[PDB]
């Protein structure tokens, strides 16, 4: 069954899975864990059921603003609350030796199986980067007197990651909702690591560089990110048919790339102009405004609703909304306020001036 | 009469109504032009500028003191102060003279202008000036132009432009200097 | 344009996610759909392995094949990732050994080795730990030996032994089109075809994604149905002459009016080759 | 384990808490980078411990802008919603500006095309870069901080074209009342009461720059 | 895998080097142009201090023409005036007039179909094989003639330098039916040049414009041709800076790549041999 | 590559050799329509990327 | 002749040879400049292709025939 | 290189000069030692270098530094391996290099 | 501080710092080695200063 | 690409400055002087910054 997210791009293009798992393949600095505290302050609020979030091997100070967070915003309530909190956090981040490092992702496992198992409830386990815990195996394993593998790892990678990977999931009596980041090592996919953790991975989100650095947030690559539910059995034919429509305007203007960086716009024919606007009014739509980013931005976040991520998309491809420029679509919630945005764009373009007197700034008030 | 007050500088304002505002407006003859018909002056004395033009070259520009256009009522001189004309010019010479020097031009017919401010502007096709032009196969081309004398109008009006046009020649290289 | 016979080992070789599992599942389910009309004799029955996936992947399986009626046919030989990595060694082997009976007594079999490339890493956990030397990016030099084997039981025996067949399908995950991996090297030269699919056209519309330059069959057009023979004769040369007017067209600089009718009419092929998720045709 | 070396280094540099001191610590490792690079090793590894980034691009520091701040890889999630709050008032509108310049730079790699609206946000950027940089071994306070990116985030500097500016920062710097210096520093922000008086002196400067 | 880009520095390099030839061609060619272009010049300011300037009038049947290139390199050249079209025939619509649509040049059939196919009726390719020469204006001018329209429009690109490209209406009008009704201030500012033709007035005018028209349409599309010229010349030093930075950025991704390998590589050996001895 | 353009034995036509390709041995009027085809071959690789 | 070097260099060349081959390889490094524009023949400089078809000239002059020592 | 180093210091020390120095060709003194660090059987570092190249390097451009005697000057030639200043032999030189002249052809 | 080695585009644009180290990025026949006699030369003669 | 004489008077003046300080930047040699006759000339700095 679906799990409605709030966000444009996971919702469309990769929706993920209630009763599943759920991957955020991110490179240091793409931003997988302020992508994760979005679907915290989305998910985890609305999904009544109990929540785990498990740091392997991230920052303190984020564990830190975490706990300053889930305790002023009602979900961890301490003193004589405690019973009302919906959290558990377990805590291994990265200032830790890599025994520790090493299993307190099986922590955090465990807390969340005695909530599927004994409790029976339907329980959010929210693994913070997953990746360090194989490189904490692989820390210990250069010493354990074994041989190294592929690129420096562990020669029981895929055993072990394979032994923690198949208990997160949804049995008879209940359900884990697991969301990981799994940090790839380098801006490497080839690594064994990452490799071997795709498969694991009901609706792997790989979050990228180079659309970070167009500044389209959150950085998600719209034509490597896909999920199992995106088939017509479950969601309905119209959203498959709009998901399918924007990804291949998408893998054509990736085709188109190379030709646009070599002769320009110029040199293409009207009809892959088109291709091109279209492509870029849906690239710059993917990205919003979150909740969890209105701390150093100002910018108030908008949760979208599923109708309305296929209502915009659906226009933006057949070609409603053409006529609006590239930068009506960025940072921007739904076509509601992407119209809205193009009443403020058009506005400032002559009203720029007129500020010479009339004010305050006199002598006497 | 003239009841569309058109116009380069009214031009502006309706380009500014159904346009985008983002693009600049586009040029017009008129701005690539100052000597202009009705600006009173351009004489100072008897130096007359003359503009002698043709579509592939500028063969003169400088200002003279007499020109004489082969126009279809004869051969006509232009002096300082002339009259303002439009004169649709025989195939011909035109005689260009500063003063005590001469230079003579052959032109293949086209228009010649006078506008007010004693300016001339003479718009010819080819211009070929005498030393370049020969002697010996004019004859032959009258030759051929006095012998295919078919039934056809435009063939006709071919024929006779070919004959006046040879013979304009011929005159023209028989009297020299 | 890659037709399959019965005692053919042909390879479908994709990246991370492409139509792999999908394409080889149609291959099963329409084996319930052909064994309700052929007779007794020449009945396929399918063998599916799963090697190394994951274990609630193989209880979505087992659920689309007793939904559509495949499991009537169907053995299903799961090695999850929660098995030790001796286990997804030999998964392959026992799943032949379960289909070699078919071909033991006469009627054809079908094996689909589900992701090859993840036995090939549960046998370098144990030769990185039994202390054998490693070769090739961690893999000993016998991981050749590991799949030759394998892939060459699926035989088509002859007419004295019982006349029966076993078509084997070996399924290979690459990284990013990466055909030069070692372990993927391994099985193209092994394999008598090779189904190689292509995630930028998967994404273009393209599913199957069949990358219909790199797909080929050795054992070719003597192996196929007689009606499609004389017919898709010209279809493999009509795709052929798509690619090359599309490789030049691509800039917006010029058309010829007589191939933009074979650009415009692989457009209709390209188009025709699409199918659905779990359509037998 | 050098992602353990580089872990266990860096995390030591905290802000405690009100019970345990109060005290703080802050890091600034410098990692070498090899062609620029942000996806080597080592420069992967400490980025994702380092609370923030300041890339020093070769290119910026090639062409005379001293320091070379690309400010678009550079960001700082922790000190923004923490920093001296009457800088972030008139800093926001200069990241926007810098980001427009950046977007706008990037669609001009070339001088063909003039839009006389867009050529505003390309003069603006390029004073801004100049007002920005600095010369070596100078520290700036941010009371004589303020005030030189609010005279500039606003008109006041726009007579000069591109060049005076090092010497319109030192001179908006002597010619202002270093009364209103203690106030920007002693409040914390600019108060319409400094709001107006800012506004005032801003116009009366002896630019060097005609 | 490390054999793709080699073969892709391969691809750009050379495209590096292609473009560094053509913007010799390119820039070689608007200098041969521009010992003609100023010529070409000569007949384009008599007639509009003799007729004026008059785009913005209401004429009945309107001929736009607006010649483009002939090979699609131009760089900000063909859709500019291709836009530039409807932004000028757009402002002049405002009763309902029959309007021809007229674009010189491959690359105008390509674009100008899109927008405005309707009220297109002629095309003239192939321009530039040669060069531009004035019998071949004389015959398009001809081509436009045997429909009679009430007024021209022009539209080209203003070659005044090798960075501004002002596309231009140059206007061209019918001779009885507006130019002499348009002339008509307080009688006629007309009148007073004396006539010297054979017959009348009223049919030394349709000469007049007829030779006008040829003489602008021979000027647009050499003026046409050397801003093609110079705007291949601005595209292909783009290009060549384009393909300048890619080759750039592969080289290093080339290096990384090849470092990559190598490590890799004898990591393999030292692992081979101290799980050896 | 070549196998991918049809061409069926996919020979590569420059970088086969063979050391009964000197024309002492064979005769010079093989070497020399051999040595043009390859020439020939080589100039429309340099200029297939033009072609391009 | 853009790669192979000799690090002595021309000071132990044959004398004669030494008038001719500083010459030889300096129109040859202005034709390794001009390379790759022989394609583009309809389009000259008049200088340029006279340094190209010299190159051409020198290029096709310096073949060896096969165990042909001169 | 060490005998090169021990001749300058003792012109520099006990003769109190200003000396110049000439290491001709420091990728090979960087080459030597990964040499004999490859020979003696540690584990080569990253591209084929040893695994002691900062310090075995450090250990020789250090000397090479002004004193309170007198001061050294080196003059070291450098080669790009693959003409990459990405390679870790000129990485690990360049942060020792002052300035650089480019000789050209 | 600065060491004047009496050439004017090595003491001019690129500085020789006194006491630190100076790369050669040389080739052959570009007059290396008579660069490096002329500054043993020059700081020989001036600097009172030996070389090795 | 356009020409020797095509740019302007505020550039060339700085052609012809530069095509005199890149040749001024050359220096004779000392160590060269066996086989050039031409001696060297040391250059101090302070001559060289006021005469550059
Ligand atoms: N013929 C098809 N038409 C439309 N969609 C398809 C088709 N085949 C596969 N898909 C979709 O493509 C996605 C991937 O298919 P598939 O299961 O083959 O991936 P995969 O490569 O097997 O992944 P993995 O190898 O990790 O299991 C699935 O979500 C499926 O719904
Ligand atoms: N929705 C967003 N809006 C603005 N910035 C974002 C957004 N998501 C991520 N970022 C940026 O990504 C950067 C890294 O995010 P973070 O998740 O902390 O890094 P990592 O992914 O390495 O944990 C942050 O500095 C933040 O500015
Ligand atoms: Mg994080
Ligand atoms: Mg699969």
């Amino acid at each position: 069954e679906i799990l409605v997210t709030g966000i444009k791009v996971v919702d469309l293009l990769a929706p993920y899975q209630r009763g599943g798992k759920i991957g955020l393949f991110g490179g240091a600095g793409v931003g997988k864990t302020v992508l994760i505290m979005e679907l915290i302050n989305n998910v985890a609020k609305a999904h009544g059921g109990f929540s785990v979030f498990a740091g392997v091997g991230e920052r303190t100070r984020e564990g830190n603003d975490l706990y300053r967070e889930m305790i002023e915003s009602g979900v961890i309530k301490l003193g004589a609350e405690r019973g009302n909190s919906k959290c558990t956090l377990v805590y291994g981040q990265m200032n830790e030796p890599p025994g520790a490092r090493a299993r307190v992702a099986l922590t955090g496992l465990t807390v969340a199986e005695y909530f599927r198992d004994i409790e029976g409830q339907d329980v959010l386990l929210f693994v913070d980067n997953i990746f360090r815990f194989t490189q904490a195996n692989s820390e210990v394993s250069a010493l354990l007197g074994r041989i190294p593998s592929a690129v420096g790892y562990q020669p029981t990678l895929a055993t072990d990651l394979g032994g923690l990977q198949e208990r997160i999931t949804t049995t008879t009596k209940g359900s884990i909702t697991s969301v990981q980041a799994v940090y790839v090592p380098a801006d490497d996919l080839t690594d064994p690591a990452p490799a071997t953790t795709f498969a694991h991975l009901d609706a792997t989100t790989v979050l990228s560089r180079s659309i970070a650095e167009l500044g389209i947030y959150p950085a998600v690559d719209p034509l490597d990110s896909t999920s199992r539910m995106l088939n017509p059995n479950v969601i309905g034919a119209e959203h498959y048919n709009v998901a399918r429509g924007v990804q291949k305007v998408l893998q054509d203007y990736k085709n188109l790339q190379d030709i646009i960086a070599i002769l320009g716009m110029d040199e293409l024919s009207e009809e892959d102009k088109l291709t091109v606007a279209r492509a870029r009014k849906i690239q710059r739509f993917l990205s919003q405004p979150f909740q969890v980013a209105e701390v150093f931005t100002g910018t108030p976040g908008k949760y979208v609703d599923l109708a309305d991520t296929i209502s915009g998309f659906q226009g933006v491809l057949t070609g409603k909304y053409d006529d609006l420029p590239e930068m009506a679509f960025y940072m921007v919630g739904d076509i509601k306020e992407v119209k809205e945005k193009a009443d403020k764009m058009a506005k400032d373009i002559a009203s720029r001036k007129e500020a010479d007197n009339k004010k305050v700034s006199e002598e006497l008030k | 009469e003239a009841a569309a007050p058109a116009g380069p500088k009214e031009f502006t304002e309706v380009w500014n109504k159904k346009a985008p505002s983002t693009l600049i407006v586009p040029e017009f003859p008129s701005n690539y032009t100052a000597v202009k018909a009705v600006g009173e002056g351009q004489v100072h004395g008897d130096a007359f500028p003359v503009n002698f033009y043709t579509p592939h070259s500028i063969l003169s520009q400088a200002q003279k003191d007499t020109v004489v256009l082969p126009g279809v009522d004869g051969y006509f001189g232009v002096k300082a102060s002339h009259v303002p004309t439009i004169a649709q010019l025989k195939p011909g010479v035109v005689e260009l003279h500063s003063g005590a020097e001469s230079e003579k031009f052959f032109v293949s017919g086209g228009f010649a202008f006078v506008h007010p401010n004693g300016v001339t502007d003479i718009c010819v096709l080819e211009a070929a000036t005498l030393d370049q032009v020969d002697p010996a196969a004019v004859k032959s081309a009258l030759a051929a132009a006095s012998a295919a004398q078919p039934t056809d109008e435009f063939e006709q009006a071919a024929n006779r432009a070919a004959i006046e046009l040879y013979s304009a020649l011929e005159s023209a290289v028989e009297a020299k200097a | 344009l890659v037709p399959i016979g019965r005692g053919q080992r042909e390879l479908i070789i994709g990246d991370r996610q492409t139509g792999k599992t999908a394409v080889a599942i149609d291959a099963i389910i329409h084996q319930k759909n052909c064994n309700e009309q052929v007779p007794k004799a020449q009945r396929v029955y399918c063998v599916y392995v799963a090697v190394g996936q994951k274990r609630s992947t193989v209880a979505q399986l087992v659920k689309l094949f007793t939904q559509t009626g495949a499991m009537r046919y169907t053995i299903m030989v799961s090695a999850t990732a929660s098995d030790a990595a001796p286990l997804q060694f030999l998964a392959p082997y026992s799943g032949c050994a379960m289909a070699e009976y078919f071909r033991d007594t006469g009627k054809h079999g079908l094996i689909i080795y589900d992701d090859l490339s993840k036995q090939s890493v549960a046998y370098r956990q144990m030769s990185l730990l039994l202390r054998r030397p490693p070769g090739r990016e961690a893999f000993p030099g016998d991981v050749f030996y590991l799949h030759s084997r394998l892939l060459e039981r699926a035989a088509k025996l002859s007419k004295e032994l019982g006349g029966g067949s076993l078509t084997a399908f070996p399924v290979i995950e690459t990284q990013a089109g990466d055909v030069s991996a070692y372990i993927a090297t391994n099985v193209i030269s092994i394999t008598d075809g090779q189904i190689f699919l292509e995630t930028e056209l998967f994404y273009k519309g393209i599913r199957p994604a069949l990358n219909v330059g790199l797909s080929v069959s050795r054992v070719g057009s003597a192996a196929q149905f007689p009606g499609m023979k004389q017919v898709a004769g010209t279809l493999k040369l009509e795709l052929a002459q798509y690619r090359e007017v599309a490789a030049f067209a691509q800039f917006g600089s010029d058309l010829d009016a007589a191939t933009q009718y074979v650009l415009e009419r692989g457009a209709r092929l390209t188009e025709m080759l699409k199918q659905k998720q779990f359509a037998p045709i | 384990d050098v992602f353990y070396l580089h872990s266990r280094l860096l995390e030591r540099a905290a802000k405690l808490s009100k019970e345990l001191g109060g005290g703080s610590l802050t890091a600034f490792p410098v990692i070498e980078t090899q062609a620029g690079d942000v996806s080597a090793y080592i420069a992967t590894n400490v980025i994702s411990i380092t609370d923030g980034q300041i890339f020093l691009e070769t290119e910026l520091f090639y062409k005379g802008i001293r320091p070379a701040l690309n400010v678009g890889l550079s960001v700082s999630r922790v000190g923004s919603a923490a920093q001296f709050p009457g800088m972030k008032q008139v800093a926001g509108t200069l990241k926007l500006e810098l980001a427009q310049y950046r977007e706008v730079a990037a669609f001009a790699q070339f001088g063909s095309d003039l839009d006389a609206a867009t050529q505003y946000v390309l003069e603006r950027g390029a004073r801004l870069t100049e007002m920005l940089k600095q010369k070596q071994f100078a520290p700036i306070p941010i009371e004589r901080q303020t005030v030189a990116v609010y005279a500039a985030t606003k008109g006041f500097l726009d007579k000069v074209r591109v060049q005076d500016i090092v010497a319109a920062e030192e001179a908006v710097i002597s010619q202002v009342n270093p009364a209103v210096f203690k106030i920007l520093k002693a409040n914390g922000k600019i108060t319409p009461a400094l709001d107006a008086h800012l506004k005032a002196e801003l116009r009366k400067v002896k630019l060097p720059g005609a | 895998s490390n054999q793709a880009v080699k073969q892709r520095i391969r691809a750009i390099k050379n495209i590096g080097k292609i473009t560094k030839a053509m913007k010799m061609v390119a820039a070689s060619k608007m200098k041969n142009a521009q010992i003609a272009v100023e010529q070409s010049r000569g007949l384009v300011d008599p007639f509009v201090r003799l007729f004026g300037d008059f785009p913005a009038v209401n004429s009945n049947k309107s001929v736009v023409v607006a010649v483009t290139s002939d090979k699609g390199l131009c760089g900000g050249l063909n859709s500019n005036i291709t836009k530039y079209t409807r932004a000028t025939l757009a402002t002049t619509e405002s009763e309902g007039k029959d309007v021809v649509v007229v674009s010189i040049g491959d690359k105008g059939r390509s674009q100008l179909t899109r927008i405005e196919s309707q009220r297109y009726q002629l095309a003239i390719a192939d321009t530039y094989k040669v060069r531009v020469t004035f019998g071949q204006a004389s015959l398009i001018v001809e081509e436009l003639i045997k429909h009679n329209p009430q007024s021209y429009q022009i539209l080209f690109n203003k070659f005044r330098s090798a960075i501004s490209f002002k596309p231009t209406v140059a206007t061209i009008l019918s001779p009885d039916l507006l130019e002499k009704q348009l002339e008509d201030v307080t009688g006629n500012s007309l009148d007073a040049y004396d006539i010297e033709a054979s017959h009348e007035r009223s049919d030394v005018l349709r000469d007049l414009t007829e030779f006008h028209l040829g003489v602008t349409l021979y000027n647009a599309m050499l003026e046409n041709n050397c801003s093609e010229h110079a705007s291949r010349m601005s595209a292909m030093e783009n290009s060549t800076k384009s393909a300048g930075e890619m080759l750039g950025k592969l080289t290093l991704d080339y290096n990384r790549k090849r470092q990559a390998t190598i490590t890799t590589e004898l990591i393999e050996i030292i692992a081979g041999a101290s799980a050896l001895m």
